[PDB]
């Protein structure tokens, strides 16, 4: 998805694994706040929320707390006591094509200022001005949106950069996702210390 | 497109008075985007009136905008001395942002009569084998002025290039320089030369003579 | 405020970039458009730009020759022109409105100091002096008129002045005018009592700073 209609999907009710993820040893960036990524298996919380999109390779340190700029302002702005883990990685062959790519926009102007995680799908004409814009783009009267150009010369700063977020949320709940444990072959007729469950 | 014309070309007017300006388009112009700019010699134009009915931030209320649809017009209660620029009207609804010709505002008092003087070449510039003659018309107040080179009682054209000076703060009266530059060729076979002027304020053409047998 | 780039002298058939620097204001909610005027003409309309997305409208007569661009990093937008003619020598400006915030002025209330450009193809070259000294039929009731010519010089400026400077009551100075070889041409004049001739010394300082050139022209009465 576009940054300006970034995804959301809800996970629970299953058993993750994040060392793979942790050692897929492909990932570009892998930054957690506030939790050890090594200890992740050893926690378990009531369910999670991954967030995807495509940005700029250069705009990629604006998805932290505490970030100021365009996209921390009107497209994508995380809590500063945002909870979880950041991913990107390039996608210099999948998104980049010759002649450009135009299916990824991103806002420009907007009113006020965005609260985290929300979304604005709107696409009313800006009224920079103090007259009314009455549906007609011209003076003072901008289209909020424009489109990314992904051309496979451009530099790396300039590549597309897929991101992908991690929220983990916790609150008085059953708290079933989370990670597996591992088993050892039984042992019998001798004094050993056992753990079955509880 | 969209032609914007100023109808007013030139207002003589002494300070104090009223002055009016008319800027008028072909078809219906957008009342919340149009401007009016005010120029002087050398500097870059300021803004006025915006907005078809708003004065800009530090202009004086005398300035006042007004008229909608085809028609638009800036008034002046009352001249004073630093108000005499060039005004232009335009307008930024449509795609071509047309300007206007502009009109240019002067103070008026009374008509002066032009002095004419002549100026032999000098033996030096013999040496370049070009001969420069000057005719030079001073303090005459209106700017209609036109002055024809004659040569043995024959009209030479295509080498009698003018320059007009500004207008004068003290006496406000615009000085001539029309420059005969002539080969060398033309210059020693005649006798004769002349600049004949004619003036608004001169009842008659004068005519200021020269000759190469003085030299 | 607005802060364009210097004067130029280019060749025909060239291209030529301008700069619009912008500080002071929230450039990024702005929008500039260019005018160009000729010596003593009428204003002339080139195009616009609006710096937020960089889109741009230009007039149907220089479609095909003018582009603008801008920068955010330095705040600063771009003309480049491309095959120059000599009719192309104007002072060129950039206008764009003040905005604090969202909000904006609904005029182009700043506009920049311009900027000169002359495409030609004479090369540089100092001025000649050539004396109009007064004589009996000049000379006309007591009021004589005498100066000095300046002639050859492709550059624009040249200043004369008279008495090194202390000369200058009813001195006229008349603006340059072309030839048809290229060459600027200009006179200055000064009106003088008929009894002031052959009593002070009269004499034109004049300067040319691209052909580092000064002269102090003494002018005579002809004989």
């Amino acid at each position: 998805a576009s940054v300006y209609a970034w995804n959301r999907k809800r996970i629970s009710n299953c058993v993750a694994d994040y060392s793979v993820l942790y050692n897929s040893a492909s990932f570009s960036t892998f930054k957690c706040y506030g939790v050890s990524p090594t200890k992740l298996n050893d926690l378990c919380f009531t369910n999670v929320y991954a967030d995807s999109f495509v940005i700029r390779g250069d705009e990629v340190r604006q998805i932290a707390p505490g970030q100021t700029g365009k996209i921390a302002d009107y497209n994508y702005k995380l809590p500063d006591d945002f909870t979880g883990c950041v991913i990107a990685w390039n996608s210099n062959n999948l998104d980049s094509k010759v002649g450009g790519n135009y299916n990824y926009l991103y806002r420009l102007f907007r009113k006020s200022n965005l609260k985290p995680f929300e979304r604005d799908i709107s696409t009313e004409i800006y009224q920079a001005g103090s007259t009314p814009c009455n549906g007609v783009e011209g003076f003072n009267c901008y289209f909020p949106l424009q489109s990314y150009g992904f051309q496979p010369t451009n530099g790396v700063g300039y590549q597309p950069y897929r991101v992908v977020v991690l929220s983990f949320e916790l609150l008085h709940a059953p708290a079933t996702v989370c990670g597996p444990k591992k088993s050892t072959n039984l042992v019998k007729n001798k004094c050993v210390n056992f753990n079955f469950n509880g | 497109e969209i032609v914007l014309t100023q109808s007013p070309g030139t207002l003589s007017l002494s300070p104090g008075d009223r002055a009016i300006l008319s800027c008028r388009a072909s078809q219906t112009v957008n009342s919340n985007y149009l401007a009016w700019y005010q120029q002087k010699p050398g500097q870059a134009p300021r803004l006025l009136i915006y907005g078809t009915s708003s004065r800009a931030t530090g202009i004086p209320d005398r300035f006042s905008g007004s008229g909608s649809g085809t028609d638009f017009t800036l008034t002046i209660s009352r001249l004073e001395p630093e108000d005499f620029a060039v005004y232009y009207c335009q307008q930024y609804g449509s795609s071509p942002w047309l300007f206007g010709q502009g009109t240019k505002v002067e103070i008026k008092r009374t008509v002066a009569a032009p002095s004419v003087f002549i100026f032999p070449p000098s033996d030096e510039q013999l040496k370049s084998g070009t001969a420069s003659v000057v005719c030079l018309l001073n303090n005459f107040y209106p700017r209609e002025a036109k002055v024809q080179w004659k040569v043995d009682n024959a009209l030479q054209s295509g080498n009698s290039q003018e320059s007009v000076t500004e207008q004068d703060s003290k006496d406000s009266t615009y000085s001539l320089s029309s420059t005969l530059t002539l080969s060398k060729a033309d210059y020693e076979k005649h006798k004769v030369y002349a600049c004949e002027v004619t003036h608004q304020g001169l009842s008659s053409p004068v005519t200021k003579s020269f000759n190469r047998g003085e030299c | 405020q607005l802060v364009q780039s210097g004067p130029e002298v280019k060749k025909p058939g060239t291209s030529v970039k301008v700069s619009c620097k912008a500080s002071g204001f929230t450039f990024y909610y702005s929008a500039v458009q260019w005018v160009r005027q000729a010596r003593g003409q009428r204003l002339e309309w080139l195009g616009w730009m609006a710096v937020g997305s960089g889109k741009a409208n230009y007039a149907q007569k220089f479609q095909e020759r003018l582009t603008l661009t801008r920068d955010m990093s330095t705040s600063t937008a771009y003309m480049e022109l491309s095959s120059l003619r000599s009719e192309d020598t104007a002072v060129y400006y950039c206008a764009a409105p003040n905005c604090t915030g969202g909000s904006c002025y609904d005029g182009f209330n700043l506009w920049g100091q311009g900027t000169v450009v002359t495409v030609s193809s004479a090369s540089t070259k100092g001025p000649s002096v050539f004396p109009l000294a007064p004589s009996s039929k000049s000379t006309s009731g007591g009021t004589a008129a005498l100066g000095c010519l300046v002639k050859d010089y492709f550059p624009e400026p040249v200043t004369v002045s008279w008495n090194s400077g202390a000369l200058t009551s009813g001195v006229h100075t008349f603006p340059a005018v072309l030839q048809s070889s290229g060459l600027y041409s200009l006179s200055s004049v000064v009106t003088v009592p008929s009894s002031s001739l052959g009593t002070q010394t009269y004499i034109c300082n004049v300067n040319h700073k691209p052909s580092n050139t000064k002269v102090d022209k003494k002018v005579e009465p002809k004989s």
